[PDB]
């Protein structure tokens, strides 16, 4: 006939969008050089800095998924004279903090100290580690997509960052000093689980500007060729 | 032995633990004096199922024009004479209409059936190996060196081993006890073989189907077996008896299905 | 305690396993979904639908709209080629942009029938017909209309029809072929030539206009996910 | 004993042919560069890795060649194709590197 | 009579097959030497380096076998005037690109921060990191001897090595820097489980000389003695 | 959580374990298998078909076919030995790169009895006939046809059959033997002597031919897999 | 596929496969 | 996964424990006992049977 075969497993949502993405790079030290790469580093949450997972969702306009957080924090020792230092194993902390609550001010602040806003502790040699959280939002769905304004006037803001309040993450180290300073690298990892997408959208031909806006250059639709009749015998 | 199942995936599992004749056609060979007919790894050649046929176009199957006795050339046995092999389906590439229908279609599948026939006088001995094998990669003369598609088979002439080995720049290594794949010689009697025996056996029939990983095939641009014929007893006589005794290759193709249809190759 | 033992593989992030987490946040009320309509469930989905190919890419028409324009004209003597391209979706730059293309390119294998659509976005009072042929890749590429009717092909009139159908067939020696084009799994070649003329009456302009639209069937199939090779960048965006 | 060079010194070819290089070495290697060095203007990159890509080279350029012989074919020469090309080879006692192949377009 | 005894169990494809063995030995560095012993290394996936494995492959023209992937990666400290430096644990990225997609061009390229190419993080000192792939083919076998051509002319390409487009292997460092260069190896051993190997093959006599092709040296069948017949009372 | 505590063994590689692993590539569709012909499911499958023995190994036959081409003559006096070897397969320098012998190397015990089939490629008036024998270890070799009589042996005549088959039968203390064979694990001789002679019309070429083969019978089996002792390398293949 | 559920949450889970 | 807890005496090496391996090789077909005579199960069958003693042991 013939008979066939072929299942379309790979080609469904949550095996093309479940795969742990790198969405930040976060740039933290023990000694303050200078900003950056000083201590005390943060991010507010957004997946539309890396464009290798923010095409994915821009396919669609409204999704649905729960998330799968994973960290990669590795540490380097930083240039100086001597390097010959006994130390204690480094320990991390990685707070996240809700749309709207307090934020640490500075190093050493009491909103470590806190009692609300949760943190992950982790010591350098272990598995990576890894948190989930749910479907954050107000709304029904995640609008990829918002065409509109943030104020009534039709003024203000322009685009879908009205609708970005996913709340904050704060890296330290939680050890008090070194001899010698250390500069630390954690790598955020989302992983979009249980997702449910459901307007499709043609996908982006030129490479993004910024991380806030779909301001673009001008491209050609495709690449271009001799001829368009091809000839040989 | 709890043999729980950790993971969803199957890959992520643990390990498991006389007048006897053939006509075929308008084409007639006889005989075999009810002695043998060896049959490939035990299957017979048949036609493509359900369960393969990757291919949406339907098969063109001539069963008559193109599935008869193909009689090719006749080769010379002397006492200083290594062996010789011809690579299928280049060897039967302009016979009738089968090596035409190669011409107009992409892929092509089918089984065949060699009769090496040679005979003799009781006076005379010698043994001959007829040996089938598939996906047999030679290795070059020259090493580090491409070597040309014209070295390994033409169309339809006998490609000849050597008793000695093969300084050539752009051919395959033809030394005979290395059989041109750096395996001993001895040892090629797993693939479908029968020997010729000079004293009892004067023929040789072996039935080959298709052999390969994929259903269909393009038959241009792949050898799917070769066909070796290596003297391992040589050949002797007395000075005042027949010197001349050739060999003669009959070969018939046998369910054979092409597809996709478009000009003639083949470029 | 219970005596256990570590394999190796442990304490390693694989990228794409499949674990549960502890939750951050607990006993989270979530909001109920509502019927947002036209879900999908699928990547193949998107790409059963049609989306006009740029065959007209010669340089510098990409930059226009002229990229979709394919032209026709009266002709002098018959049988010449209008286009053509390799069916290579996902490598070839006619049909790499596309709908169909964008999503191939996330994967690394793909299998199936395409359908090619036209549309002749000409005058109500002009008649032709075409020969689209598909041929498969073997040796080599036809040169002729003679040539290019030994294979798969229909025709197509303006004059009765606008739109014709061509159901490219799945014709192979393997089950899958390599998005990322190599020798080995060649597809082959979709030309159009002319089967008689474009005829005319007086008072209509000369030059016209075919648009064509690739899509999937429903025998397609994509495996061994992978990431674009069309979006770059360095830094992150700020 | 020892040098390593480019095998044909002075090429040329008309718009439409095929342009295959080939480069000798002194000693093996596993990777091997190669350039388009214009007159009067500094070099560029043209295949590195034996095969890879460049920045703005085309397409139809291709490139192989494993231990002492290497080889970068032009699949068909154009109007951009005139260069003269040379290899290296990262070392640990450099070879060193060849001469340069100068071809010119056929009218 | 004698009742036997002695079931065939080892002499079985699966446990002739399955053993852990090593194909490549990857060599990368932390301060770029030269080339090679220059970080970020790579790997075209092929199973005939080690001729080891290879002949036992090399007796069955198909197969059809999954596969188990372990990676040994210890490092060794650079010769130089000093060693005297504490350092953080070197964490480990093993990147597999499949057959199509994306090359890191160079180090810190952001191919390593991608969302679909699958990676395996590990620092040094935990269990060796495991990974299955399951049977990666087009066809319906892996051909282990392909008696043609690549180009339909037959032209091009004589051998297997059209038949093989299993991807590729990046190795790298994660950690920005050390203060005193670190040299790493990595070895990848294969495992192949749920065999099914069709048509025999006689086993190689003479020993490989290319990863490539079967071009040989002629050897003769056998060792040599001294007479045919032998004799002592 | 729940009480656990680590055995001895963790965090450690044995290269002949049997566990599970996370999958790097999940939910693939793989290619469905065909009824490719001649599946092959143990090893000893492929050592149960013959393979030409080089008996007339001597120096420097081996590089051409005469290694497998054991003479025969008329002869002027009787009982004369034609061949011999020991019975070390995977050890001793005949029947080691045979069929039977490339396999039991990948092994360290063997067991079982072993199968001789000779074919006389001679002429088809000659006659004669020859004592195949067998010998138990013991002590010790025999150096003479009366000796070489009181073992197990089979007599061949050449006029009524072309091939002869000898099943040499399993004596041994143990219940396995060692492939790389030491004093211990004794096997035994074969010799093969001269019954009557070799007789022939007038017009007929002296000197003949003797193939022999080596096979497995059904007892056959191997234990304690290795890895064999023939190939060598220093650096990668490139 | 033993498809036990360790924790309490709905968004601790696996994917949905 | 699996939330586990590490109770003290983990990854230590007692010399008289009884725990199972992974074997080295595996699938082994091992050689049938025989009916060898005389088998003993226990160290006191030894210490029941007699043995002369020494007991004009001065010296020498």
């Amino acid at each position: 006939h013939v008979i066939n075969y072929h299942t379309r497993s790979e080609s469904s949502i949550e095996n093309f969008m479940g795969r742990a993405a790198c969405v930040y790079i976060a740039q933290y030290a023990t000694e303050k050089v200078n900003d950056e790469l000083d201590r005390y580093t943060n991010w507010e949450i957004t997946t539309r800095q890396v464009a290798q997972l923010r095409r994915k969702l821009e396919m669609f306009t409204y999704m649905r998924f729960d998330l799968e957080i994973t960290f990669v924090i590795t540490s380097s020792q930083r240039t100086s004279t001597t390097y010959a230092s006994d130390s204690p194993p480094l320990t991390h902390q990685v707070m996240y903090v809700p749309p709207g609550g307090p934020i640490p001010k500075s190093y050493e602040d009491f909103a470590w100290q806190t009692s609300t806003n949760p943190s992950v502790f982790w010591t350098e040699g272990n598995a990576p580690p890894r948190m989930s959280i749910p479907f954050m939002s107000v709304g029904n769905a995640y609008c990829n997509f918002y065409d509109g304004w943030s104020h009534f006037s039709q003024s203000g803001v322009y685009g879908y960052t009205t609708l970005n309040n996913m709340g904050h993450l704060y890296f330290r180290h939680v050890n008090k000093s070194t001899a010698y300073p250390v500069n630390s690298v954690a790598r955020v990892y989302f992983k979009p689980k249980h997702v449910k997408a459901w307007v499709p959208r043609a996908p982006r031909l030129c490479p993004y500007l910024k991380a806030r806006n779909v301001n673009f250059n001008v491209q050609g639709v495709t690449e271009s060729r001799n001829k368009i009749t091809l000839d040989r015998s | 032995y709890t043999n729980i199942n950790y993971y969803k995936d199957s890959a992520s599992n643990s390990l498991n633990r006389r007048v006897r004749s053939i006509t075929l056609g308008n084409s007639t060979i006889t005989t075999q004096e009810c002695a043998n007919v060896v049959v490939g790894y035990g299957v017979w050649p048949t036609y493509l199922s359900d369960h393969e046929a990757t291919a949406v176009d339907q098969p063109t199957q001539p069963d008559v024009a193109t599935c008869r006795f193909y009689t090719l050339e006749s080769v010379k046995w002397e006492s200083s004479s290594a062996g010789w092999w011809w690579k299928f389906p280049e060897a039967l590439s302009d016979m009738g209409l089968f090596g035409q229908n190669m011409q107009y279609h992409y892929l092509g599948r089918t089984g065949y059936t060699i009769h090496v026939q040679c005979n003799a006088s009781k006076f005379h001995q010698g043994c001959l190996l007829v040996v089938c094998v598939p996906e047999a990669e030679m290795g070059a003369a020259t090493t580090d060196h491409a070597f040309n598609h014209t070295k390994l088979s033409n169309i339809g002439q006998a490609m000849e081993f050597s008793a000695k080995k093969s300084t050539d720049q752009t051919g395959p290594q033809t030394a005979v006890h290395n059989a041109g794949m750096g395996v001993a010689v001895g040892n090629l009697t797993i693939f479908p073989h029968q020997w010729i025996n000079l004293r009892t056996n004067n023929s040789a029939t072996i039935v080959m189907p298709y052999i390969n990983s994929v259903p269909m095939d393009n038959m241009y641009r792949h050898y799917n077996f070769t066909l070796m014929v290596i003297p391992f007893a040589k050949l002797e006589h007395s000075p005042q008896a027949s010197t001349y005794v050739p060999i003669t290759v009959t070969v018939a193709p046998m369910c054979a299905e092409y597809n996709g249809l478009r000009l003639a190759g083949h470029q | 305690g219970l005596p256990t033992m570590n394999t190796p593989g442990s304490t390693q992030f694989l990228t794409s396993d499949d674990f549960q987490s502890p939750s951050a946040m607990p006993q989270f009320d979530v909001t109920p979904e509502i019927q947002i309509p036209g879900q999908v469930r699928n990547l193949m989905e998107i790409a059963e639908v049609d989306s006009v190919v740029p065959v007209n890419n010669t340089e510098g028409h990409v930059n226009s709209m002229e990229a979709y324009r394919i032209p026709v004209r009266p002709q002098t003597s018959s049988g010449e080629q209008v286009f053509g391209f390799q069916l290579q979706p996902g490598h070839d730059s006619v049909l790499k942009h596309t709908l169909l293309g964008e999503i191939l390119n996330y994967y690394a294998n793909w299998s199936g029938s395409m359908k090619l659509t036209f549309m002749y976005c000409g005058a109500a009072m002009a008649t032709g017909k075409f020969l689209i042929a598909y041929s498969p890749p073997g040796a080599g590429v036809p040169g002729s209309r003679r040539d290019a009717m030994l294979g798969t092909h229909v025709i197509w009139d303006v004059g009765l029809q606008s739109s014709c159908v061509l159901c490219v067939p799945w014709i192979s020696q393997t089950n899958y072929r390599y998005v990322t084009s190599d020798a080995y799994t060649d597809a082959g070649y979709i030309t159009c030539w002319y089967q008689t003329s474009i005829v005319t009456p007086p008072d209509i302009p000369t030059t016209s206009t075919i648009l064509c639209f690739v899509s999937a069937c429903n025998d397609f199939s994509v495996r061994l996910l992978r990431d674009t090779p069309f979006i770059t960048q360095q830094a992150l965006f700020q | 004993d020892i040098e390593l060079t480019q095998s044909p010194a002075i090429m040329s070819a008309s718009p439409g042919e095929k342009v295959t290089m080939t480069c000798s070495a002194s000693s093996s290697l596993r990777y091997m560069h190669w350039y388009q060095q214009k007159s009067g203007t500094s070099p560029k990159r043209w295949i590195y890795d034996t095969y890879n890509l460049a920045s703005g080279v085309p397409v139809r350029f291709s490139g192989s060649g494993s231990g002492t012989s290497y080889s970068l074919t032009i699949s068909s020469m154009e109007a951009e194709d005139a260069a003269t090309y040379y290899c290296q080879q990262w070392s640990s006692n450099p070879p060193t590197f060849g001469a340069g192949t100068k071809l010119e377009l056929k009218r």
